[PDB]
């Protein structure tokens, strides 16, 4: 809804996650909205999928993780489901 | 039970090839993601020259667990299991009505949490859906 | 019929009223009992056990006839016979595990049970104590290592709420020895004051001695020490407050004798229970073989319990040595033991009234508690920390900012090639965060291995861990570290790491094709293409994981540049085509100096580290106090004060 | 045997602790590519349980199987295995040479075709390495 307002500018700026900015930012039938500037750092931060608290998953988890960075197919998906259109 | 890849498990009693019949049938044509390992299929009257209940056993990947056999036999070679293990946790058992028998007979040697499905002991009543049927003969 | 046992006594008391419960109990189908004394040469009693025990065709003997003068008495060989029969021995002469050992002596248990579940009573005793953070070293010897590693076994229990059995530290001590002083400095880095350690009465006495002399034995630190350390002639050199522990009722063969009589009936009439119940052949001489039967009874002893006994219920151990066990707790009074009382496997027993502590201490104290200086060692991170050559002083030159602010150097000490100096970054800066956040100083040193530590199996051992200073926070060396390092599984094999708010990035540098690694111009970088990164470094383990590496990793080992900073020369002098590097300290180069043109690639981008080891303060601390520095503009802070410093 | 992964056993009988001490030991540090999935140690006095030789039997995927135990007991928990049929062809078979003791013995209920190292019966002789070590004490 606030991204085709923006797409006509309903408002002035549609402000949302710099990761909406980024799935919203590759996809984008024409070439109209911009990243709040290039994408400069704001409010830097990371998400992911937890567990209940203290789960004893924690370091298993964390060894995850591990395999997340140490895949590259991060990089694969990157693509796959995080190509951008925009590119 | 949304499993792509299953097993099934049968003995050289009746519907033996039938059940492998309209199994590997259902299984074959279909556009489904079905998929399947094997099934033993055996005879447990005399001793098992491999003890096959081992030999079969560790071959099965498949939770699911779906023989053919009688109550009897079924308590045979699933006291076996036992005996084996296989069924151990994670497994999933599919039971046929009548290799189940009686919803009261519940043996200890087949395998616990056993699934299946029949005509309806308590839904279906004998004297309504009979009477009903009895106006179908009409 | 009848039984018929010799046996080896203490006394003349010993054998009489041995005999004489013997016909109580052997009505309560008969039994009687012979008994010798201790013989004196070892000899003595090993042909004594040929013939007294042996021509008796002896069932059982319980046995402990010593001096009194410890010694671990020396009818060891002599149950070693009872194995040469595999006739039953059941150890009376040992509150040791050395009684027990099976491979050693097979045959045996304890009227005096292994001093292993003795500080494991002193374990579960602390948790009734609630005390959590624990440190322990003793004396090297086999009953002590290994009454340490089950000690272990204790803690090692628990692996399966807040907190927990939480081990502080381990130490351990040679055999005989004068001065702890050095294990003494381990004690004053020992933050907790739970003092766990097991030795005899005089080597306690070096304990309290010298511990006194470090001020350990001195009020505020919890000693938990061994009975043979605790009791006897340390009761001149007792620390103050200390308590000491025994079971309950096992030094008086009386009823603990007595009670090897009951549970000798329990296993007569048990050993009457059995099928092919019999007496194994007499004759040493004439025995050059083991009892089959007398094995299959020692079998029955396995299977030999007791309902209750002289010293009422007792069922066997895995040991087979007693059971159900009290140690009856001691406190101090007027370095004089004011008896907390016995705790059983369930049962516990306090004091009526309110036991010393070692000091006038009303609880167990807080044990874990940091430094305020905590020890940081690093190497110069162009991205923050700029560490200059500091003024003649060593006092640091006061720099305005481009706001003005007069921004503070990080004071450091770094090696001769030992020299202090300061350190311009805005790391320190994070760190005035954190100090900021719950007050922790720091002892700034330098850092001159390939990374932090980089894990390495080095030219002997074969040893696979991490070589570099990160050892050294694993080591703990420096109290607590920081690197702008991005995290790897080694560092999760290693230990828990922190989580940093910045997001770094990796990727490789050139002076100022260029695209991608894999790109076949990279992929195949040609004689005129020559690029590397520095040695033991994390992109060393980066592209040390790949499937192209041997071009890359292997073929750039020859072309790899050992100092980053070297790097940064060669780069430079552009002798190289590009120059792997930490693309965001890329970023930061490229800011200060735009002659290196760096790549636009996007590789293994995580962010900054300090340094984290296992349970500390700054878990919960750090990881939120981080999500305040992103939450805060300290992280906008250092945007300006370092992304916002590059002009070009 | 290149084998990367593995896994071993033992019984709670002496060495147990000392075995898988050495033995995560020499699989800790290292920078070979041994890798190993774990060993399950036990006591056979009384009964097992959970049955566990089944239970711990389906958790082994490597073929080596190393055990510490005593002959005897070794019987009763490799016949056991037997019963379990784990040793199924394909896997491999790691004795202690005390586990195996004599060479003569040959029990039937340890698993076939087992494997081990000790001090020499045929190459190393009694009397002349004998002769040899009084040169020593020498």
């Amino acid at each position: 809804d606030a991204l085709l307002s923006l797409k006509t500018g309903k408002l002035d700026a549609f402000i949302y996650d710099a990761a909406v900015l980024n799935y919203m930012a590759g996809r984008d039938e024409g070439c109209k909205l911009v990243t709040i500037g290039s994408g400069k750092v704001f409010a830097s931060t990371g998400y992911g999928i937890a567990i209940q608290k203290d789960s004893g998953w924690k370091r298993q988890v964390d060894l995850a993780i591990l395999q997340l960075f140490g895949d590259g197919e991060m990089e694969e998906l990157e693509a796959l489901w995080l190509t951008g259109i925009c590119h | 039970y949304d499993w792509y890849i299953f097993s099934i498990v049968t003995t050289y009693f009746p519907g033996y090839q039938d059940f492998v019949n309209k199994i590997r049938s259902t299984i074959e044509n279909s556009f489904v993601g079905w998929e399947l390992e094997e099934v033993l299929l055996l005879d447990m009257s005399l001793d098992d020259g491999d003890s096959k209940i081992q030999n079969q056993l560790k071959k099965l990947q498949s939770p699911i667990i779906l023989l053919y056999c009688t109550k009897e036999e079924a308590t045979y070679i699933f006291e076996v299991a036992n005996s084996v293990g296989l069924t151990g946790y994670g497994y999933t058992w599919i039971v046929p009505s009548l290799v189940a028998g009686d919803t009261d007979t519940v043996p200890s040697e087949f395998p616990t949490g056993l699934i299946s499905v029949s005509y309806d002991e308590w839904d279906y009543g004998l004297p309504a859906r009979v009477r009903d049927g009895i106006a179908i003969i009409t | 019929k009848i039984v018929n046992i010799g046996a080896v006594l203490s006394t003349r008391k010993h054998e009489q009223m041995f005999r004489e419960a013997v016909n109580q109990a052997n009505k309560r189908i008969q039994l009687q009992a012979t008994s010798v004394t201790h013989k004196p040469n070892a000899i003595q009693m090993a042909l004594s056990v040929c013939e007294d025990l042996i021509s008796s065709q002896v069932y059982a003997i319980l046995v402990s006839h010593p001096p009194t003068p410890n010694d671990h008495f020396t009818p060891t060989p002599v149950s070693y016979t009872a194995g040469f029969y595999r006739i039953p021995v059941l150890g009376l002469t040992t509150r040791m595990s050395i009684y027990s050992d099976k491979s050693i002596h097979l045959s045996f248990l304890r009227t005096v049970p292994p001093y292993s579940h003795q500080s494991s009573v002193w374990f579960e005793m602390m948790r009734v104590y609630n005390w959590n953070h624990i440190i322990l070293l003793v004396s090297d010897d086999h009953e002590g290592r290994a009454a340490q590693k089950r000690l272990e076994t204790l803690l090692e229990e628990r692996e399966s709420n807040k907190r927990g059995p939480k081990a502080e530290k381990v130490l351990q001590f040679d055999p005989g020895t004068k001065n702890v002083t050095a294990l003494l400095m381990e004690a004053r880095e020992l933050e907790a004051r739970v003092i766990i350690l097991s030795a005899s009465e005089d080597d306690a006495a070096t304990v309290y001695r010298a511990a006194a002399m470090l001020d350990m034995t001195g009020s505020g630190y919890v000693w938990l020490v061994g009975e043979r350390e605790i009791s006897g002639n340390a009761l001149r050199y007792a620390p103050d407050g200390i308590i000491g522990l025994q079971l309950i009722n096992g030094k008086n063969e009386s009823a603990h004798i007595s009670d090897a009589v009951g549970v000798v009936a329990q296993a007569v009439h048990e050993l009457l229970e059995k099928e092919n119940i019999t007496d194994p052949p007499r004759g040493c001489v004439g025995n050059t073989n083991i009892w089959k039967t007398g094995p299959l009874f020692k079998r029955v002893l396995m299977s030999s319990k007791y309902a209750d006994g002289v010293t009422g219920r007792v069922e066997f151990n895995e040991d087979g040595d007693r059971k159900f066990a009290q140690y009856s707790i001691m406190n101090l009074q007027n370095r004089k033991l004011v008896q907390v009382g016995i705790y059983n496997g369930t049962h516990v027993i306090p004091n009526d009234r309110k036991i010393i502590w070692p000091g006038g201490e009303t609880e167990k104290p807080r044990g874990y508690q940091m430094s305020t200086r905590l020890k940081i060692v690093t190497i110069h991170q162009e991205p923050f920390v700029y560490v200059k050559p500091t003024m003649s002083d060593g006092t640091c030159k006061e720099e305005f900012t481009v706001n003005g602010d007069p921004v503070k150097k990080v004071i450091c000490t770094g090696p001769n090639d030992t020299v202090p100096q300061c350190c311009y970054g805005f790391c320190i800066d994070l760190l005035i965060k954190l100090a900021r956040t719950m007050q922790f100083t720091y002892e700034v040193h330098l850092v001159a291995d390939g990374k932090f530590g980089t894990q390495e199996r080095v030219q002997n051992s074969n040893k696979k861990e991490w070589n570099g200073m990160m050892g050294e926070l694993l080591s703990g060396q420096a109290d607590m570290i920081v690197a702008p390092l991005t995290i790897n599984n080694e560092r999760a094999q290693y230990i828990e790491f922190s989580k940093p708010f910045k997001y770094q990035g990796l990727t490789i540098l050139v002076k100022k094709r260029i695209t991608g690694i894999n790109d076949p111009r990279l992929r195949n970088p040609s004689d005129k293409f020559i690029y590397a990164t520095v040695k033991q470094s994390s992109v060393d383990i980066y592209f040390r994981r790949q499937v192209e590496l041997s071009t890359m990793y292997r073929h750039m080992e020859k072309h790899n540049y050992e100092s980053a900073a070297e790097a940064i020369q060669a780069v430079r002098d552009n002798k190289l085509h590009a120059f792997i590097w930490d693309s965001a300290v890329l970023e930061f180069e490229a800011s200060q100096k735009c002659d290196l043109v760096t790549t636009g690639e996007l590789f293994f981008r995580s962010g900054f580290g300090i340094g984290m080891r296992k349970d500390s303060p700054w878990k919960q601390q750090v990881s939120l106090s981080i999500l305040k520095s992103h939450e805060n503009g300290f992280m906008e802070d250092l945007d300006k004060t370092w992304v916002r410093y590059q002009e070009c």
